RNA sequence: AAAUUUUCAGCAAUGGAUGUCUUGGCUCGCGCAACGAUGAAGGACGCAGCGAACUGCGAAACGCAAUGUGAAUUGCAGAAUUCAGUGAAUCAUCAGAUUUCUGAACGCAAAUGGCACCUUGGGGUAUUCUCCUUGGUACGUCUGUUUCAGUGUCUUU
RNA sequence: AGCAAUGAGUAGGAAGACGUGGGGAUUGUGACGAAGCGUUCGGCGUAAGCCUGCGUGGAACAGUCUCUAGUGCAGAUCUUGGUGGUAGUAGCAAAUAUUCAAAUGAGAACUUUGAAGACUGAAGUGGAGAAGGGUUCCAUGUGAACAGCAAUUGGACAUGGGUUAGCCGGUCCUAAGCGACAGCUUAACUGCGUAUACAGUACCUCGUUUCGCGAAAGGGAAUCGGGUUAAUA
RNA sequence: AAAUCGUUCGUCAAACUUGGGUAUAGGGGCGAAAGACUAAUCGAACCAUCUAGUAGCUGGUUUCUUCCGAAGUUUCUCUCA
RNA sequence: UUGAAACACGGACCAAGGAGUCUAACAUAUGUGCGAGUACGGGUUUUACUCCUGUAUGCGCAAUGAAAGUGAAGUAGGGAGAUUUUGCUUUGCCAUUCUUCGCACCUACGACCGACCACGAUCUCUGAGAGAGGUUUGAGUUGGAGCAUAUCUGUUAGG
RNA sequence: AGACCUGAAAUCAGGCGAGGUUACCCGCUGAACUUAAGCAUAUUAUUAAGCGGAGGAGAAGAAAAUAACUAUGAUUCCCUUAGUAACGGCGAGUGAACCGGGAUCAGCUCAAAGUGGAAAUCAACUGCUCUGUUGACUUGUAGCCUCGAGAGGCGUUACCAGUGGAAGCGCAGGGUUAAGUUUCUUGGGAAAGAACAUCAUAGAGGGUGAGAAUCCCGUCCUUCCCCUGCGUUUUUUGUUCCACGUACGGUACGCUUUUAUAGAGUCGCGUUCAUCGGGAUUUGAGCGCAAAAUGUGUGGUAGGUUUCACAUAAAGCUAAGUACUGGCGCGAGACCGAUAGCAAACAAGUACCGUGAGGGAAAGAUGAAAAGUUCUUUGGAAAGAGAGUUAAAAGUGCCUGAAAUUGCUGAAAAGGAAGCGAUUGGGACCUUGAUUCCAAGAAGUGCCGCCGGUUUGCCAUCUAUCCCUUUGCCUUCUCUCUCUCACCAGGUUUAGGCUUUGUCUUGAUGUAUUUCCGGUUCAUCUUUUUGGAGAGGUCAGCAUCAGCU
């Protein structure tokens, strides 16, 4: 926000109808800067300068913001989102769980050897063509000199030195399983990121989010997950069992 | 990083440079070693002094050397021996080095510099 | 609405609400550093809130009563330095409200592990606890180690006689209409 | 006077030399040591 | 047809937009409690080898002592010693000193280095003389001290 | 995709696009040349606009989907800055007036020296002070600018130098008046302020005025001659 | 020259002219009275603030196409801009 | 402005700067979540994000009287759709041809609840109450829809 | 003459006050613009300006309180009550509190009595590690007491002063920590590109001749560790570890008895004025009246009679949570980018204007490095011209260098405006044997085949759990007004290890297929140069039809 009485600290007055200018409010006296002229003048306020009080924040509601990162998790699955929103070449399954052994894994050296092992090597290196650029426009005078790409997402029951390893990679993130946020999860509103999870958080996710198909979902009090309008998610099966074909019309032309 | 009283804002670390008291900026102006020195004193770096052999290795006069003249903290600049040139009219001026492209062939030693390099070599 | 008076000198806004979450936190813990065995706050009473419309429930009160530590047979004088509050102007009018509190002061007395000033042990002042001493935890914090649960459920009945004979609509509707004409009556009566 | 603002802006500590107070946060900051002097290793 | 006027382009002029920068601003958050009769904030006048200002400082005057770091500073000059050092620096730190004339401002004053008195130590027919020299002398108010005043209330020599 | 009918429009309403500064995601360009700028090399779109050759330039920018706003100008006797026509135009005309020679200099209607000729005409354009100014005083030197033409000149510019008191003034006194004491008002800020216990170590005998400010023309201790310096007497 | 210049003209020993010092300050002063003068400001000075005071009244109000497309009449109004 | 090429006003030229914004209280509309429900602190943490959570409260689930108080049986008509059947190019085309059930919603009238007015068999008679009303009246009711959030538009307060 | 009492003096001895700062805090004092579409009550507002006083916080504070309940229990702050009760030309507008849920929690001591076998107390000055000499003081200083009781009476048990040492925390100033400058291309310069390495608890940020994790400072390790000096556990913004201590005193607790008893020009009331949501008075103030002791105050409508409940006024202290555009020191940013952002990115509260109170600008960028153009030549000099530095003059208000405006050159046009629309033309200037097809040759390319190594698995089979279908359960969870109920058990929801029962994959068979080198050479198609067969493009002419005319 701009500070309150940018502009207005001044003892100007209107000189007014008579003296051939006019009527905005000018600066008294004899400087150069006497006689000079609002929202519209050289050294005047903003129109509407901007308050602190601007609202900033939003409440989501609870139930929506759980919905939401159940369906980015099910993006995790299915290498049509992963590949569509990263480089799948050499990773030999989605979701790509590995034992609880990566737990204790503490040097940056081992975490490395690792993804190239599972194969994550042509996306942890388009983050490193993108390392080096000075991002367009005038944020790189205000801390945001650059603009990577976003890598593998480590997600794990507890910390035993995990979190040494893999932060120093570049653009590879962790995230504890209890505090699943959506940000990481569906960066830029967009669904589908390649994750890497751990053993034990892979089997906590059910304890976590619950059954699918009444009863709720434990640790989430109350909670259930979301039911589709449909069952089955396509048309091309259905509209074209025999239960619906038969029926139907013998189509036409013009 | 990982430390309240370290900032990642560009002003201030631009600021802390530039500004330079002249007892900060001695560290500031180091240059490392010779791949003989390393084997000897096992330190990387050393902060430059007027009495020094050197060897330039980036810019226009790479692999020339010399003594080490005059070290000019107020510009973060080193002048050597020979590497000079003439003005207009026949008259040599020494060129200004920044002393993190030189590197340095021989040291000089006194009590404090000495008893620098194994204050430095208890971690190597 | 009402924006009349010269209101932008005086909006509070909660920018620090975060920050102000994490220095009481803060404060929390550096207290609990200088504790770490003793539990923090101090032992509170049960309590019926006033009046009709919170009659129902029971929280937390103030403090205990100079009655209620007199059964137990602390003196209002010490009970402090154990932690428990004293509150000498809350009366007990009814003796379940009595009960409820003794029974709590003395579950608590029941805990209460007291170590010796050293070197010898002394009695009273509950007791010096020997060099027997069985593992206390930490500050545990008082309200959470012995919490206040609306204790529901209702024992299913036979119906009686004289249960579906009284007339429930007008047994009240009689004690309405008699405390209005109190004086009413007297005349009448008289 | 609180009618001028600008007024207080141009006359106020800190706008002279400030000879006492300049030395001040750094002598609190010692919590006023006195009497005494920097020992020789 | 020249010349002139107008139009379009090229080159030159005038002018400082656009673009890219940024030791500055702004806003939010978090900590801390430290001015002054032991003379504050603010003011005036001075001080650098060669400076007007701005920063710094006060006749010890861009500083002195101490500590740490350990070889510069720099526009030029000089100093070279200060170079295995009881030590370079427009260095850092700062616990010891200096701190003119002022200002609440305090002997009276004040568009005046004006006009007094007391006092220390010394300098020139004298106890009273003039001179230099050291430090004083405002107001309110508390506790104590000393000296008083009152046909205040009392005894009484 | 096909068929048919329809198509004006201020105030106003709604729909789909074009463009600008930042945030998130993604795909890229760039010291073998990014942004911006210029252009009869051009092209596309109904249009907002977009793409692009060549030249200059020298360090960062763009496409796509989203989020966000200090987001689009011909106008406001709008604001700030810059520039024209008017125009080599209005004009530089009060205070009687200059001329000739030589010297100096790159250069002379204008500087200096001489010779002539005028004016001021002692209630002077002369010789000295105050207020106000503050180094303009004096000397030597000079590339600009300034001195409404010029300039070798200068109150301009630069580097130096210059103001000597017992007697000349201030200082001392009191005027109209003005600050404070005792107190008196008022929450204080202020306002009033003549009320009061203010000589012959020791011994007496006197004792009515309260301290200060206020005149470089009022009052008041004492100075005159001649000489002297680039500038003081 | 934000009141000047020329010729003419009024008074000229007084209810005269004038320097310095001093007193009177804003709904207040001062006035041989014109609402004159009070720093080029006067039928209520100047400076800052409350203050971005209020305005049924003026003047402005920044891209393109596409589709629909008015009213100046009713009643009440310190209502007739 | 009824009417401007106007003898109506603003506009010498160019660049840059320049005017429906932000907060609050409501309201309709629309998108998303959950649905008789719905959404200050503490606990975690790499520390303004995120994640989890106890006890209340908000608005809603019942209205009506100034108040003391008291406090809720459907029917008919038209109707979406389904079903049974009658006309035409044919295994598909539109009928109103049928009787069967008739959603939403509108139209007509009821019953029940509160207020007002006017009664009252009989009881445990300051009261209760079978029963039966009224050209009166409510923002009532009739097997509940709301709450939170996002954006636009409008009203109002604030420069 | 001597005791007091009262009032002075002193440059007496030793102390304390004054003034400054503005963000927050305490007290007085006190407007109008504005809204009401006028205006006067009301509103703005118990606000701005004015005059006092503080502190790291301040004020507030342990009920002369809320309530009318199964009752609560200092104060402050947050959420809620609530835009509610109430006020209001009942118009405009205004507007709290209790309960509830949280942060935080802490209580206390004077007066009113009692040393009277004996001022036990306090200050100043001097004297050894706590004596003496003056004074204050009986017109009352210590001890005791504060309503939660207190005081005697009786009777028992139990407590209360500490020294040691080890560790450790806080504050200030210092000190030390990983890995390439490896080869080639471009360039003034490699920090860019390509290839090959390395470190990572460090790939924040910055510097260095252009995008630097490895050249340098830093960053991680680190709220670490190591010096030097302060403070600290005794004096802790609430308590740390073992070791070893004690009762002269003093304080608790139990039974019983009880009246030594609680703040006056104050409370309260009548009036006047202000203030409040507070209405026949919320709170305050002036004036007048002026209390009481089984009393007094409050219980939201004036009044009297009779009950009930709640508090103990007129004396006082008190941390925390809370506030913070100032000072001091840190960390951030969907913020501004030199007409913006503070007025101020620079010798900015500066230059400058005003008698004064006050007013108050403009002004950032050569280059990597001054290498800032010596030297010959013209000129009085400033400059010009050669030559020179640089990657470049980028040539000192020097990065890029728009438009308005100005000069020249070229190109047109012009009989008292010019521009503009639509339509052609003229002059300058710009722009275009296709696509292929068949032989031969070279330059590419290097598939399958054939081996070694490697990875997929059509199809026929056998089979898992997904899912529901419950079964036999058992274990751990979770919910529940399910049971004697205090605990176990039973249902509900999850997970797991097991079970009976009927189109997203394992293990064998090998249709097929990728990658990998040596090949073993061959296909293939690409561009091209030599023939052979083949021409699109554009604008027209005539012809035949289909529509309209």
């Amino acid at each position: 926000g701009v500070a309150p009485n940018a502009g207005y600290q001044t003892s100007a007055e209107s000189w007014g109808t008579g003296r051939a200018v006019s009527r905005i409010p000018r600066v008294p006296g004899g400087t150069h800067r006497a006689g000079q002229a609002g929202n519209m003048c050289r050294g005047g306020g903003m129109f509407a300068p901007n308050k602190t009080w601007r609202r900033w924040h939003r409440k989501v509601n609870v139930t929506q913001k759980r919905h939401a990162v159940a369906s980015a998790v099910a993006a995790t699955g299915l290498p049509a989102l992963v590949m569509a929103r990263h480089r799948i070449d050499e990773v030999p399954e989605l979701p790509l769980v590995v034992s609880e052994k990566l737990e204790k894994v503490s040097k940056t050296r081992e975490a490395v050897k690792i993804l190239e092992t599972l194969g994550c090597t042509a996306e942890l290196e388009r983050v490193r063509a993108s390392a080096k650029k000075l991002r367009a426009g005038k944020g790189k005078m205000r801390g945001r000199r650059t603009h990577m790409r976003r890598g593998p997402l480590v997600v794990y029951a507890e910390d035993n030195g995990v979190t040494r390893a893999f932060r120093n990679i570049p653009g590879v993130e962790l995230c504890k399983v209890d505090s699943l946020n959506l940000l990481q999860l569906a960066p830029g509103g967009a669904l589908g990121r390649f994750c890497l999870y751990t053993a034990s958080a892979f089997k906590r996710l059910q304890l976590l989010f619950g059954r699918h198909t009444t009863g709720t979902a434990q640790l989430k009090k109350g909670y259930h997950l979301p039911r589709a309008l449909m069952s089955n998610a396509d048309l091309s099966r259905i509209v074209n069992s025999e239960e619906i074909q038969r029926v139907v019309r013998p189509a036409r032309v013009a | 990083k990982f430390s309240s009283q370290v900032s990642s804002s560009r002003r201030k670390s631009r600021k802390a440079h530039f500004s330079a008291p002249s007892s900060v900026r001695r560290k500031i102006m180091t240059a490392p070693l010779c791949k003989e020195l390393r084997k000897k004193y096992n330190v990387r770096s050393l902060p430059i002094r007027k009495d020094d052999e050197v060897m330039v290795v980036r810019g226009h006069h790479h692999d020339r050397e010399g003594k080490v003249t005059k070290v000019y903290r107020k510009k973060w600049v080193i002048h050597i021996e020979r590497v000079t040139r003439d003005k207009a009219n026949g008259e040599t001026v020494t060129i200004g080095i920044h002393p993190s492209k030189v590197v340095i062939t021989k040291a000089k030693l006194d009590k404090d510099r000495k008893a620098l390099l194994e204050r430095k070599s208890r971690a190597t | 609405v009402h924006l009349h008076k010269w209101w932008q000198r005086y909006v509070k806004t909660w920018f620090n609400q975060p920050g102000r979450k994490q220095s009481r936190r803060l404060r929390r813990q550096e207290k609990a550093a200088k504790l770490g065995v003793v539990p923090s706050g101090l032992l509170r009473p049960i309590v019926h809130p006033p009046t009709q419309r919170y009659n129902l429930k029971v929280r937390a009160g103030r403090g205990f009563t100079l009655e209620e530590l007199k059964s137990v047979g602390l003196s209002p004088r010490v009970a402090l330095s154990i932690g428990v509050a004293v509150d000498h102007r809350r009366r007990n009018r009814s003796a379940e409200s009595l009960n409820a509190n003794v029974t709590r002061l003395k579950a608590y007395l029941a805990k209460l592990v007291l170590f010796q000033r050293g070197s010898k042990a002394k009695k009273g002042l509950p007791a010096d606890t020997p060099k027997s001493q069985i593992q206390n935890v930490k500050h545990v914090k008082i309200s959470t180690a012995m919490p206040i649960k609306a204790s529901k459920r209702c024992k299913p009945r036979a119906i009686t006689a004289e249960e579906q004979k009284f007339m429930a609509y007008a047994t009240l509707r009689k004690a309405l209409r008699d405390c209005k004409n109190v004086g009413k009556h007297e005349k009448k009566l008289a | 006077y609180n009618w001028s603002e600008k007024a207080k802006r141009r006359h106020t500590t800190g706008t002279g030399r400030c000879r006492h107070l300049k030395d001040m946060p750094r002598r609190a900051k010692n919590n006023f040591r006195e009497g005494t002097k920097a020992t020789p290793v």
